[PDB]
């Protein structure tokens, strides 16, 4: 029963290699999370900002494009 | 002769031999070993699956960060235009740098010209085209002036997946190029956040102020039709994918600028068979057939010592019935060699054929007065059917 | 089919005596639960190990097995100063033991 | 082996299926005409709280034959369809219509991560029968009570928690349950192909908001 | 051989379940991601066409043009 045990004992070294290959695939996936994320942030900040510059320059409806200001003065355009 | 029975030893040989518990529980500290090897099979039979159906998706596309098949080029766009008082020269130029440690007179460079698609740089003189050299040198004739639309195509192999979108596209995914997927993936992802998912079957969707810009020459925005996603689905193939992917600058050359071999800045990437090779969705399989390749091999070598195993276990029960035997021999030597002889000779007795009471039994008086009680029924039952 | 739990009530079944919407959901009755509940007539009627064991081997091989242990303690004329001990180990326990306590200290 | 235990699940399936005698006195049996007061009394802690009810459990989990017919694709499930059928049954009576309070042990969690990791099983197995029949009556029940009795032993292990209020770093251990809870990916396979039922990808979709709302409850 | 064995066995459950774990995070946050991008764009889209009812054509038609074509970053090896 133990030269049974073994065998699959020193069996499991290839199953604990696929854990490091996990890993990495894991780890490429946390790079594409990040540059998605730093892709997004420049453009929303970009076009807040001259959203803002819009709002700038623009100055039943005063009380709209003023709720629009409310809207984009802080970054609650995801809202 | 598969038998189930034989692969335990229940009691009797466990309280003699302790040593058996310590077999016992190793088998089944061996029965969920080989157990967790069988759900390590199912996941690995699962990430593959999972990654060979996300191969096309750009988690694995865009990342590329140990080695990207990207390489930068520049492109000066250039004018020399002289003999003017200040034949207006028209001398334009295009010229191709490639980012590296190299040089301008490098022979054998991977230009524009050795490695470009097509450079279709549109003027308003003649229009010139890029059929699949040092340098791009136009002049024709002409006096006041020139513009000319600067158009690059990247070099749009099939090997390169990340296609651009419409106008619109962009405009309610975020993705100013990708693949197919992400443009079959995001408009479904969005569909579910905004309760445009409608009921009568799940085929049904409701279209939206979004939407139906996204099929304007359809002409889907005059009717709020709340449609098939079948439709929606083989909408977005042709209708908006797939533009070969130009990039676009205008610019005039000018009549009295010196020139602009050394001042102006461009942006275009191109190698591209190294990253769709060592892919995890062939990688894990390749891991996953040399995984079961080992387990082939490692096999046969089990079921020899199981073999083995089994025949030691038939001898283990063999000594046990003899063991027996010979204990109960030595507990008590004249009853143990009463029960020998009385389940021997009754032994013969069934394995012969034979069946009956016993003749030296039968054959006194004590046994009719001992048994007074079925006698009286059965002469009553043999006399009153008329047998007796 | 599959009729009803209805049809299963004593009511709309036969008794011991002595419609025609009874009589169409009896037809479906006895067409599904005959069909369900009807013996295997074929092979695997073995169904475990302790059916098909047989009295008369195991009585053969209980009496071979009796007859020549007996053989064994009585007739065998080697005395009791004279019986050899077996060994408690192999030759490949031995190895093993060897082995493995060697590959102990790791 | 043999087929005597595939008797065994398909009496508890059919005793099960009335909620007078046959329910109340196995609701009274599992969770807790004057002397077998004495004599129940008497029967129940000689037999060595709460265990009749995890070995009746996971004597239904066994007979499912999960790592048979997921080591090697069709036959044995075309097989196995009406024990496993009626076994989900019985095990789904005994989730929804006796667990919900005198317990001191989390039988759904010690269930869900008993080292053997039957959800995982039941998931694979549903990935197997919705890969055939579109790619055999009774596989349309089997995908939905797979799918059900997942959702209602998560949502169980946790209103136990809720209840029991001893072990509260039980969020991560669910959701740390290795094939558990299906991928965005197939679901979204899911509601393309038009093979699918409308049933399964409503239990699939309900599973799935059970997954986002197990991360955001994470945090 | 039993201990050895409950080691090894403990040790890679862990780190199924430690990777189990940042999958499901990973995904979670990919689908936040996209999710918040398709709402920051059809907000910015529909304050545009609500908006647009000299200088503030100049302004709109610089934000619309901004709006046409959305960005990336430079990402390539480094020549020098």
């Amino acid at each position: 029963q133990m030269e049974k045990l073994d065998a699959k004992l020193n069996h499991l070294k290839k199953l604990e290699k696929f854990m490091e290959l996990e890993r990495k695939t894991l780890e490429r996936q946390q790079e594409n999370l990040l540059i998605q994320r730093l892709n997004f942030n420049q453009n929303s900040s970009k076009i807040v900002n001259v959203l803002s510059k819009c709002l700038n320059l623009i100055s039943e409806i005063r009380s709209q494009i003023d709720h629009f200001k409310s809207m984009l003065s802080k970054p609650e355009t995801l809202s | 002769h598969s038998h189930p029975s034989d692969m335990v030893i229940p009691d009797h040989l466990a309280e003699l031999i302790p040593e058996l518990y310590s077999f016992q529980q190793l088998v089944d500290s061996e029965k969920r070993l080989d157990h967790f090897i069988h759900l390590r099979n199912l996941h690995m039979k699962r990430m593959v699956a999972q990654w060979e159906r996300s191969k096309l998706s750009q988690e694995f596309l865009y990342p590329h960060l140990n080695f990207p098949n990207v390489k930068f080029l520049r492109i000066f766009i250039s004018n020399v235009s002289e003999n003017q008082p200040w034949n207006a020269t028209w001398t334009m130029r295009i010229e191709g740098r490639l980012l590296d440690n190299v040089q301008a007179n490098d022979p054998a460079r991977e230009k524009f010209s050795s490695f470009i698609e097509s450079i279709v740089v549109d003027f308003k003189l003649e229009s010139v085209k890029w059929q699949y050299f040092d340098g791009l040198d136009i002049k024709r004739v002409g006096s006041e002036n020139v513009e000319c639309t600067i158009s690059i195509l990247r070099k749009s192999s099939p090997e390169e997946p990340f296609m651009s979108y419409s106008p619109q596209l962009t405009a309610i995914i975020g993705l100013k190029s990708g693949t197919s997927h992400d443009a079959i993936f995001s408009i479904y992802k969005y569909i579910h956040l905004n309760e445009l998912l409608t009921n009568d079957q799940v085929s049904i969707v409701k279209l939206d102020t979004q939407l139906i810009t996204l099929l304007p020459s359809s002409l889907k925005e005059s009717s709020p039709d709340t449609m098939k996603l079948t439709d929606l689905l083989s909408l977005i193939n042709s209708t908006h994918l797939l533009p070969l992917q130009p990039i676009e600058i205008d610019y005039t050359v000018r009549v009295d600028k010196a020139s602009t071999y050394g001042e102006l800045v461009l942006d275009i990437e191109v190698a591209l068979k190294f990253n769709n090779t060592q892919r995890e969705s062939q990688i894990g399989a390749a891991e996953l057939n040399e995984n079961a390749r080992e387990l082939e091999q490692i096999k046969p070598k089990i079921a020899l010592q199981d073999k083995e195993i089994t025949s030691v276990l038939s001898n283990l029960h063999e000594s046990n019935k003899r063991y027996r035997f010979f204990k109960k021999i030595s507990e008590d030597p004249v009853k143990a060699l009463n029960e020998c002889i009385a389940s021997t000779s009754n032994a013969l007795k069934v394995l012969s054929g034979d069946e009956g009471y016993n003749e030296d039994m039968v054959r006194r008086a004590n046994f009719y007065k001992e048994n007074e009680a079925m006698l009286r029924e059965n002469i009553e039952v043999i006399l009153s059917n008329g047998r007796m | 089919n599959i009729p009803s739990l209805t049809s299963f009530a004593e009511e709309n079944n036969y008794q011991y005596g002595y419609t025609y919407a009874q009589q169409q959901l009896n037809k479906q009755r006895q067409d599904f639960e005959r069909v369900r509940l009807r013996p295997e007539q074929l092979s695997n009627i073995i169904h475990d190990e302790s059916d098909t064991i047989s009295f008369r081997s195991n009585l053969l091989k209980n009496f071979i097995s009796s007859n020549d242990a007996f053989n064994m303690l009585s007739l065998t004329t080697v005395p009791c100063d004279r019986i050899e001990k077996s060994r408690l180990f192999s030759e490949k326990t031995i190895r093993y033991l060897m082995q493995k306590q060697h590959e102990m200290k790791t | 082996w043999g087929k005597y235990q595939t008797f065994g699940v398909d009496i508890l399936a059919k005793l099960f299926s009335l909620e007078k005698p046959n329910l109340n006195y196995f609701k009274s049996i599992l969770l807790n005409n004057h002397k077998d007061k004495k004599l129940l009394r008497r029967l129940l802690n000689l037999y060595n709280r709460h265990n009749l009810l995890n070995d009746v459990v996971s004597f239904l989990f066994s007979a499912i034959p999960l790592q048979q017919v997921l080591s090697q694709p069709s036959l044995l499930i075309d097989q196995f369809s009406p024990v496993i059928s009626q076994s989900l049954t019985s095990i789904l009576v005994i989730v929804q219509k006796i667990l919900p309070f005198n317990f001191n042990k989390n039988l759904p969690f010690v269930w869900l991560s008993s080292e053997e990791n039957i959800g995982s099983g039941l998931l694979k197995l549903s990935e197997i029968i919705l890969n055939i029949n579109n790619s055999k009556v009774l596989l349309p029940s089997i995908n939905i009570s797979c799918v059900q009795l997942i959702k209602c032993l998560v949502e169980k292990s946790i209103c136990f928690e809720n209840c029991l209020n001893n072990d509260p770093e039980i969020l991560k251990k669910i959701a740390s349950i290795p094939n558990l809870f299906p991928t965005d990916l197939e679901i979204f396979q899911l509601f393309t192909n038009p093979s699918v039922d409308i049933q399964i990808i409503n239990q699939y979709q309900l599973l799935y908001n059970l997954k986002n709302d197990i991360l955001t409850n994470l945090e | 051989q039993m201990e050895k064995l409950d080691a090894k066995l403990n040790h890679l459950k862990k780190l199924e379940k430690f990777m189990e774990l940042e999958r499901k995070t990973l995904e979670r946050q990919q689908e936040n991601l996209l999710i918040q991008r398709l709402n920051f764009n059809q907000n910015s889209s529909k304050i545009v066409n609500v908006l647009s009812k000299e200088e503030i054509r100049s302004q709109i038609d610089h934000f619309k043009s901004m709006l046409s074509k959305p960005e990336t970053l430079s990402i390539g090896k480094n020549p020098f």
